[PDB]
């Protein structure tokens, strides 16, 4: 046994699964936002007093945190797409999740 | 005091436990050994998410209280400072030796007999390694420059920099030459600084043979550049840690006025001292002013009117970079400024980089320099950080190639040759040591096998081929397909490691194995 | 309605004596692998979060600090050995342990702790007489001074990482001790410094004090680097105007003085530098930073400066150059200056370092260790320490006994011989005492990886034939004449260690109760 | 080559997930529309696409459904690299939390 | 059979959304109509309240579910846009959600349902508009009858012959025959205790609730006045930080008083230099609105002062008078003043209210204030609410001219036509529109049940009578049956029915599109 | 790295097979040679025997594991064909299983 001081550790079987499950968890946030007929997500903060409804995939990815450290990687990548290009945020996030889902 | 709440391990069980602890460390970093090694997600104390395959960074970020694992970290530290290449290999190999030690102990071989056998086996391994060495700096200088670049190009292929690594390989070659004299062939790494900014692409990176400030000028209307001035003595730089104005505090003033006569003079004093300080710059004969502090409005107008460009709020190291590069001094005050303290350069100018608004200020000598800065660009922080660190690795490679011209082929080929030599010699022992000599060779095999596994190759078919080719055809170094090249035989592929690197890798990993094997008792207290 | 304790603990009876023994054996078990030149290292994590690695029994036990009220006796007596002798602390605990191990079955058989202790006291007296009879009074007989001391260090370094490089390090150790006062040899006068890089055989011997060269600031190096007959001044104060870290606000009574304050601070440092010039120093040391103004001033005055010097080095510099350290600059006299025969800058470790050399006033020396890893350099230091001690002791104390267990086996023999005439219960104790003496050659063999059973049996036969100096050979797994092989230690080490081991044995065994006040 | 064959086909399977999601979100039977659309693009007729208002297959040139070439290059490029970043990960190592 | 495994179950969220939302609507449903049942709520303070007002109930129901709360916002939108039907827009939402739930169980994807309902809403509005009885603003009596109807359900109906034309004239004073959107927030209803219900006035400039000046020397009335709105306080220097004044005798008191008075004098002189005649000070408890010492100076300057004016009054003043606020005496200048022909305080049955008339300023906008009088608090409170609702009725008639019969008649007319017309549609169009039309009958069904009538009998009569008859037929609680509700004067503005059809579509569309709930922290 | 997951885990059976069989072989191992050690066995009927006969040990060992019992058939085949080496063939089998 190595490490200590209550740190997170994941090995091949766990970290590999987490990398894919995380990316899927990211895809699940925006897979409903694709297309003019996409569905809405209801977002609410801890205060309860900021409840909003949006189908903007970029807003959802920026608004909704994930605790999976691999999911944070894909969300950060999706951010770059949204800020630098201005479109394709949902499409890249879906294709990234689906490419990793098949992997 | 307080004997309780302590951990202790000793005896035969400690020997198994300690080796298993070493195995645990290797089981993490082994996955990154090779040009195709896999990356880790490294989570900082604050939750920052970074990705790297640098074994030295990974082991540094691995925070553990297992004392045996700490010894492995100490090994990687020594290799990182000394050579800068084998930071993963020395730990993986040391673990492989400990894994062999476990079986040897279980079979009835005393840990000391194992330590002694491994030491002698290491001597055989190095003795053979020497037979396969060749020189890069030998003969035509053009061959040195060719191989020196090619070695850098290979070392870059393990990181994101691989996309456009052609430019970064050139930076490493120019950087190591620019700070090294042909006759001495000593490279001082501290003369090659790394710097980079977020923006653009990594293909835009370049080596700058001067000093770069991440600071703007004291006044938007102030000239952005000084030229040599039609054959005059370049540009004279005044580098100080004090602004050219009557200093004023940011806290309390406590300036007592006892009379109206003083009041009127005191208001005048400040206005006049602004003038006097700038006039002293002209008396010194300086062209530009570089201060740790900024300037007040009156100083900016006085510097403007007298054509004395000035840079504001320049940091400590940045002031030293100018003083060093320009062969000048940093002068705490103004009265000492003269030709004997002012720095000299050929040009100082502001450079724009596309849409990036940094507008860095560059000071050039336009001739052979004593120091260089490697300028790295990229579309994000992680891209710049990794490409910049990639230069660090390549700089270490070319550093070692200059210092010691003897090289051997990599790709695990050296380990296979050394493994075969130790294996053949083991049968000549006819005594107890035969077990350790065979074990040592088997430990070496774990490196080309790891390179296979991390590449998606069968390590058993790979190692069989590696040993077969070096026995059936020619001892000549046979590599692995880890790079995705048409074939092995690194002679045509230019995958080359320095001799001193591979020599230290084997000797240091063996010494570490002995460092752990000789531990028969560990007592761990608390942490205050 | 009343009780006797309210959290007051006391435990009495023979069971407490056995319990005390068991706790004391645990200490022995911690230290038993440290015996011998091939002894194993122990990893201790201290409360300060630093890790200590050593096979030195004194280092290990001082850090262990066993809590058990009885086992702490082994700590105390080991410290007594460390103070009175300076070596053997491992063997004192081991011998004390085995004697207590044998006391246990004697207590079980109904033999009182007095009768056990009484026999031990007699057995020690018998052993000490033999140890004295075995002692040899020898100095340079059929040899010379350096010839003995070379063999002594060379033996200590056998089978170490510097085995093949002994020709280099052995000289360092012999020179280090001979560079000291010949009437009082103090290991504290031999300094050891670790410099990474280079090969081990490239290590350097220095008569003066080396520095770490802490300078990186632009503008440095432009000062003289070499002096023939320098005067050396040491200060306790800094000589810098504007550091790369610090700063100050400017507060004045008059606007015109705003700029004056910056130059006034320049003058305050300048005037201090000027008074140093008036002193007439050639090299100026300080434990605190020395900045650019000081370097530029001193360089133009042909003075060399080096600041941020370790506190331990500043004291040793004074001990090297024969001067005196001062805090102020106004009150310095020429009598405070030291003198060297040379100042130079070395290339040790492939990096420049400052040093003094050939200090006529030196009572110390400095050893510089090179090597490719800090762990290897640490091993070199440990090998040098043992080599220095055996050189020191061989030069200091001419009354020697054979090591390697040779003395313990000769003592063991005569103790068994006495038992042939000792009647009664005393026969049982004198036998147990002799048995304890055998643990040393045993654990020396076991720690070395030898067949301890074979070697011990051969040693018993050898001494039975009159081969009184044969012991454990660590280069070849056999027995041989440790006297002829120059495996020596002073006779006082065996006399005091055996007396001390028994004293701890009897004190621990004499306790039939422990009282602890809690609350 | 053998080992890489399934990875290449997997890439294609990911690409066809977008028209599946588009149909599903529009409340249409994605299995019918996507399977038929593929057969249309496969057997030439490479003008067809989803009609997400009528729930059928239509000629995108007649309907005027176009997307920027540059954007499509960015989407494919970013999705490919984005997958690679996590594909290269098989271990997660955390330092002491603060 | 074997079908979609449904391992991932997004329907679980939509079901929770519909169940929560429909529960809110059913709670409100039972209070529909003049015969509806009361709701009792115990508030977080322990108070017991009883009301049949849907909107008031919804605010106090303290709905928790993030989506069910949206039905409260629907009633707010109805109250903001129409001012009536606030109960019916949620009830129709509940019934239409029930239609969506059935359609989901029938295998219709939520996306299809939402869009199909929107299409049905488009036709529903067209059906509603065509069947209404048109009005004109030029017919003052017609407007009075429309207001009188909504007033007939108030506590004191005997004065409806006065409150009706007051609401009519109040709107007409600011809205001529050719207007689309009338913001009745420009019609300020100002209460004061005293007088009687009929004793009301319509004032152009403003009616304020506060007195002017009672102290000696005050002008109490000013003609041809310039008026400023003060948000600062006029008082001697009174800082919040540590301070001390030491007075050991009347001599030092005199000095200190002169310092306090000179400060106020300089303020008062600057106000005079600005040629400001009337000061209207926003209510604040931080410092004295105008200190007595300032009043003595301002009185000598013939400047009127009105203190403790509520924020809402100040906001109205900024539109009626053409005047601007002054944040501080430093910026007190002429550019921020309005005008008025007469500023006076009226003492009628002890009212003592300041009012302004004859603004005649280019910065003025079509505003009007109404004086509400009455002895008991219940009288002025009931009158204000009665006039407010009457103004909302007229506002509706301007936005979409016309009234439809009440009693659920437009819901039977729309549902009946949609059910027949839907039979000509294809695919999900007909199946969904049948469920949409059926949902509409929750209103005439609930009205029948709350009135004590047989639910099936009344709806059956309504279906038959509308097939042979017209919109005018519907439920009359006063006649306790199905009769000609037009002739019974049971009329609602078109906007109320139009808006309810729109809001029901928008809300259900919004609810059905939510397939998950996530937290953002 | 990462490789085949094999959600179904027949390797758990192969591990149990080798583990059980090697345990039997390691037990009999101690009886090899003229200086081998004796075993004590308490049989299911309560009778306690001491013997160093390889076959008797395995016969009275009462092996239950469906695969480890194969080593009894091995000792029978060895006794049937050769008549000697009934201990050695079992020890070798264990070592080969360890390999």
């Amino acid at each position: 046994q190595i490490f200590g001081d209550q740190v997170t550790e994941e090995r091949a079987e766990n970290a590999r699964l987490s990398a894919f499950v995380g990316a899927i968890a990211v895809g699940d946030l925006v897979k409903s936002t694709l297309g003019p007929k996409g569905m809405d997500k209801l977002l609410q903060s801890a205060s309860s007093n900021t409840c909003m409804v949006t189908n903007d995939g970029a807003t959802i990815l920026k608004s909704i945190p994930l605790d999976n450290p691999a999911a944070k990687v894909l969300v950060n990548i999706s951010k770059v797409q949204d800020d630098e290009v201005g479109d394709g945020t949902t499409s890249v996030t879906v294709l990234s999740a689906e490419l990793l889902r098949e992997a | 005091k307080d004997q309780g709440n302590k951990k202790r391990q000793h005896g035969l069980e400690a020997k198994k436990s300690h080796i298993l602890a070493a195995r645990s460390v290797a089981s993490i970093i082994k996955t990154s050994l090779g040009p195709r090694g896999l990356d880790k997600i490294l989570i900082s104390p604050d939750g920052e998410i970074t990705i790297t395959n640098d074994g030295a960074t990974i082991l540094s970020q691995m925070e553990l209280d297992n004392e045996i694992a700490k010894l492995l970290v100490q090994l990687s530290k020594s290799q990182d400072d000394e050579i800068g290449d084998g930071t993963t290999g020395v730990v993986v190999l040391a673990s492989a030796l400990l894994d062999q030690a476990l079986e040897l102990i279980q079979k009835g071989i005393h840990p000391i007999k194992i330590a002694n056998g491994f030491d002698e086996a290491a001597k055989l391994a190095i003795s053979k390694l020497e037979e396969t060495c060749d020189d890069i700096s030998a003969s035509n200088d053009e061959l040195f420059r060719d191989f020196l670049l090619r070695a850098a190009k290979t070392s870059l292929g393990s990181k994101i920099v691989s996309k456009d690594h052609d430019r970064f390989a050139e930076m490493a070659v120019e950087a190591v030459i620019n700070v090294m004299d042909k006759d001495r062939k000593d490279v001082d790494f501290d003369l090659i600084k790394m710097q980079g900014r977020v923006g653009g692409s990594i293909s835009d990176s370049k080596l700058i043979n001067g000093v770069i400030l991440d600071k703007d000028f004291s006044h938007p209307q102030m000239p952005k550049c000084v030229l040599p001035k039609e054959g005059s003595d370049g540009v004279k730089l005044a580098i100080l840690t004090c602004p050219f104005e009557p200093p004023k505090p940011k806290t309390k003033h406590k300036l007592d006025i006892s009379s109206v006569e003083e009041y009127q003079k005191l208001q005048t004093y400040e206005q006049d001292k602004f003038k006097e300080m700038i006039d002293d710059v002209k008396k010194a004969g300086a062209d530009v002013v570089i201060c740790q502090w900024g300037f007040d409005d009156e100083a900016n107008h006085l510097l403007l009117q007298n054509d004395l460009p000035a840079v504001r709020w320049v940091g400590g190291q940045e002031l030293e970079h100018i003083a060093i590069s320009t062969n000048g001094r940093i002068v705490p005050r103004f009265q000492d400024l003269s030709k004997d303290k002012l720095g000299t350069c050929s040009r100082i100018y502001e450079q724009e980089f596309g849409t990036t608004k940094d507008r860095m200020l560059i000071i050039e000598q336009s001739k052979e320099t004593k120091t260089v800065t490697c300028f790295v660009r990229g579309s994000n922080k992680m891209i710049v950080d990794e490409a910049e660190r990639a230069l660090h690795d390549s700089l270490c490679v070319v550093r070692n190639l200059v210092k010691d011209s003897r090289v051997v082929y990599g790709g695990g080929a050296a380990e296979v040759t050394m493994s075969l030599a130790v294996s053949e010699e083991a049968d000549k022992q006819r005594g107890i040591d035969q077990y350790a000599f065979r074990g040592f060779a088997q430990a070496l095999d774990t490196i080309p096998m790891t390179l296979a596994e991390n590449s998606g190759l069968d390590p058993i078919g790979t190692l069989s081929t590696l040993k077969s080719k070096q026995l059936k055809e020619k001892i000549s170094n046979i590599g692995v397909d880890c790079l995705g090249y048409g074939s092995n035989d690194m002679k045509e592929l230019f995958v080359v490691d320095p001799f001193i690197g591979k020599k230290q890798q084997i000797l240091l990993a063996t010494q570490l194995c002995r460092m752990i094997l000789k531990i028969d008792n560990v007592i761990i207290s608390g942490k205050d | 309605i009343v009780v006797l304790k309210e959290g007051t603990d006391a435990s009495q009876g023979k069971g407490q004596i056995i319990s005390n023994i068991n706790a004391c054996v645990a200490v022995q078990e911690a230290l038993k692998p440290t015996l011998g030149p091939l002894g194993s290292d122990i990893l201790i994590v201290t409360s300060n979060q630093k890790t200590t690695i050593s096979n030195d029994g004194a280092t290990i036990l001082k850090l262990l600090d066993v809590v058990h009220p009885a086992a702490k006796t082994l700590v105390d007596i080991s410290r007594a050995q460390d103070a009175e002798v300076g070596d053997g602390t491992t063997s004192v605990t081991i011998l004390a342990g085995e004697l207590m191990k044998e006391a246990k079955p004697f207590l079980e058989e109904g033999i009182s702790s007095h009768l056990i202790m009484k026999g031990y006291r007699k057995a020690v007296s018998l052993a000490v007489e033999k140890i004295n009879e075995l002692a040899v009074d020898i100095t340079s007989e059929k040899s010379s001074g350096r010839e003995l001391l070379e063999r002594c260090a060379r033996t200590a370094m056998s089978s170490k990482l510097i085995h093949n490089n002994a020709d280099f390090f052995v000289k360092m150790c012999v020179d280090a001790v001979l560079s000291l006062d010949r009437n009082d040899l103090d290991d504290k006068l031999i300094g050891i410094k670790k410099i990474p890089g280079g090969a081990m055989e490239e290590s350097l011997f220095i008569n003066g004090v080396a520095f770490k060269k802490t300078f990186s600031y632009a503008g440095f190096e432009q000062q003289p680097k070499k002096f023939n007959n320098p005067k050396i001044l040491s200060l306790n104060v800094e000589l810098e105007l504007k550091a790369e870290k610090d700063n100050a606000e400017v507060r004045v009574e008059h606007v015109e003085d705003y700029q004056a304050i910056v130059d006034a601070e320049w003058q305050l440092i300048f005037e201090k530098l000027r008074q140093v010039e008036e002193t007439g120093a050639n090299i100026v040391l300080s434990k605190l930073p020395i900045g650019d103004l000081a370097t530029q001033f001193f360089a133009d005055r042909n003075i060399f400066c080096a600041g941020r010097v370790s506190a331990d080095d500043m004291n040793r510099v004074i001990q090297a150059v024969g001067g005196s350290i001062q805090s102020t600059t106004s009150d310095i006299k020429p009598e405070h200056l030291g003198t060297c025969a040379l100042f130079e800058e070395m290339q040790i470790g492939s990096e420049r370092y400052n040093l003094f050399q050939g200090c006529p006033q030196a009572k110390t020396c400095t050893l510089l260790l090179r090597g490719g890893a800090e762990q290897v350099i640490a091993e070199v230091e440990r090998s040098l320490h043992d080599a220095i001690m055996i050189v020191k002791r061989a030069l200091q104390n001419k009354l020697i006994v054979a090591g390697g267990g040779a003395t313990e086996m000769e003592v063991s023999k005569c103790l068994r011989d006495y038992s042939k005439t000792i009647a009664g219960k005393q026969q049982m104790i004198i036998n147990a005492f002799a048995k304890a003496l055998e643990v040393i050659p045993r654990q020396l063999c076991e720690n070395a990886g030898f067949d301890a059973i074979e070697i011990l049996n051969k040693l018993r036969l050898a001494h039975s034939k009159g081969e009184k100096w044969y012991g454990v050979v660590f280069e070849t797994e056999n027995i041989g004449d440790n006297f002829a092989k120059f495996v020596w230690e002073p006779a006082l080490v065996k006399i005091n260690a055996l007396n001390s081991a028994t004293e701890a044995t009897n004190l621990i065994l004499s306790v039939d109760e422990t009282i602890t006040n809690k609350g | 080559d053998g080992k890489k064959s399934l990875a290449v086909e997997a890439f294609a399977r990911a690409l066809r997930q977008l028209p599946t999601i588009l149909a599903d979100n529009a409340g249409f039977d994605s299995s019918e529309l996507v399977s038929k659309l593929r057969s249309s693009i496969y057997n030439g007729i490479s003008t067809s696409g989803l009609d997400l208002n009528n729930g059928t297959i239509a000629d995108m040139r007649q309907l005027g459904i176009v997307e920027s070439y540059k954007l499509k290059r960015a989407v494919v490029s970013s999705a490919s690299e984005a997958a690679e970043v996590l594909l290269r990960v098989d271990n997660i190592i955390r330092a002491r939390p603060r | 059979n074997a079908t979609f495994k449904n391992k991932e179950k997004p329907q679980e969220v939509r079901k929770a959304n519909i169940i929560a939302a429909r529960s809110v609507a059913d709670a409100i449903r039972t209070s529909l109509g003049p015969k509806g049942m009361d709701k009792m709520i115990k508030t977080s303070r322990g108070e017991i309240i009883i009301s049949n007002d849907g909107h008031t109930i919804l605010k106090q129901m303290a709905i928790l579910h993030p989506v069910a709360r949206m039905l409260v916002e629907v009633s707010a939108a109805q109250d903001s846009e129409a001012g009536d039907g606030t109960t019916s827009v949620v009830i129709l939402t509940g019934a239409l959600l029930g239609a969506a739930e059935r359609l989901l169980n029938k295998g219709i994807h939520p996306t299809i349902i939402a869009d199909s309902f929107q299409s049905a809403a488009k036709r529903s509005v067209d059906i509603l508009l065509e069947m209404c009885h048109k009005v004109s603003l030029s017919d003052r009596e017609q407007l009075v009858r429309a207001a009188s109807t909504s007033l007939s359900s108030k506590i004191v109906s005997q004065y409806s012959s006065f409150l009706a034309p007051l609401a009519v004239d109040s709107v007409l004073k600011i809205s001529d025959e050719n207007s689309k959107n009338v913001d009745l927030n420009d019609i300020r209803l100002v209460k004061k205790v005293g007088g009687t219900i009929d004793d009301t006035e319509m004032i152009d400039g403003v009616v304020l609730t506060q007195t002017a000046i009672k102290s000696a020397g005050g002008p109490t009335r000013k003609e041809k006045a310039k008026i400023g709105l003060i948000q600062f306080q006029i008082s001697p220097p009174k800082p919040d930080t540590e301070n001390n004044i030491i007075v050991n005798d009347y001599r030092q008191m005199d000095k200190i008083l002169k310092e306090e008075r000179a400060y106020l004098l300089n303020i008062c002189k600057k106000i005079k230099k600005a040629k400001c005649n009337v000061l209207l000070i926003q209510k604040s408890i931080l410092r004295d609105a105008v200190n007595d010492l300032a009043l003595h100076f301002l009185s000598k300057l013939n400047i009127m002062v009105v203190k403790d004016i509520e924020r809402e009054e100040i906001e109205f003043l900024s539109k009626g008078l053409g005047c601007k606020p002054i944040a501080d005496i430093e910026l007190f200048t002429e550019d921020r003043l309005g005008s008025a022909d007469l500023v006076e305080e009226i003492d009628s049955d002890g009212s003592k209210i300041v009012r302004v008339t004859g603004i005649r300023n280019n910065n003025a906008r079509p505003t009007v204030s109404v004086v509400i009088r009455g002895a008991n608090n219940m009288i002025i409170d009931e009158t204000e609410r009665s006039l407010h609702d009457a103004l909302c009725v007229i506002r509706c008639l301007v936005k979409e001219r016309g009234l439809i019969a009440g009693g659920g008649a437009p819901e039977i007319e729309i549902s009946r036509r949609l059910s027949k017309e839907a039979r000509s549609m294809e695919g999900v169009q007909a199946f969904i529109w049948q469920e949409f039309a059926s949902a509409l009958e929750v209103i005439p069904t609930t009205l029948a049940e709350n009135a004590g009538l047989n639910s099936i009998k009344v709806v059956t009569e309504l279906r038959s009578k509308h097939e042979n008859g017209e919109l005018n037929d519907g439920i009359s609680v006063r006649r306790s049956g199905t009769t000609n509700t037009y002739e019974e004067h049971i009329l609602q503005p078109v906007l109320v029915s139009t808006s309810a059809i729109t809001l029901a579509s928008e809300c259900v569309k919004s609810i059905l599109r939510i397939d998950d709930i996530a937290f953002s922290r």
